[PDB]
C-alpha cells in the first residue's frame, strides 16, 4: 500500500490516481493478499493477457 | 484467498493452548535456638 502510494506520487506523477491505475499501468495486481501464490511465467502470462 | 462464497480457502490459525501450570508453594524448616541453662546453686538437701 505504501509503495503504491509513493509510486503513483513519484513515478506516475499523479498522486490522486487510483491504485488500480497501477494495476492497469504495470500489469500486476497489488491488492492481493499475501497468500495468493503464482508461478513467475504465470504472472507474466496474466500480465500480457 | 477466499472462495466464491467468501469462505476461506486456507487452514485456520491453530494455537496450541498452554499447559496449566503446576502450583508450587513455599515450604521452610522451622528454626529456633536452644535455651541456656539457669544459674546453679547448692541446694539444702543432699544429692540423693
Amino acid at each position: 500500500e505504501a509503495l503504491s502510494g509513493e509510486y503513483r506520487s513519484l513515478v506516475m506523477n499523479n498522486p490522486v490516481a487510483d491504485r488500480d491505475d497501477i494495476w492497469r499501468n504495470l500489469l500486476v495486481d497489488g491488492k492481493v493478499s499475501a497468500e495468493i501464490t503464482t508461478t513467475l511465467l504465470a504472472d507474466a502470462i496474466a500480465g500480457i493477457q | 484467498n477466499l472462495s466464491i462464497d467468501g469462505q476461506p480457502l486456507s487452514l485456520p490459525v491453530f494455537a496450541a493452548p498452554a499447559d496449566p501450570a503446576a502450583l508450587l508453594s513455599a515450604a521452610a524448616a522451622a528454626s529456633g535456638g536452644s535455651k541456656p541453662l539457669p544459674s546453679a546453686d547448692i541446694p539444702a538437701m543432699r544429692f540423693p
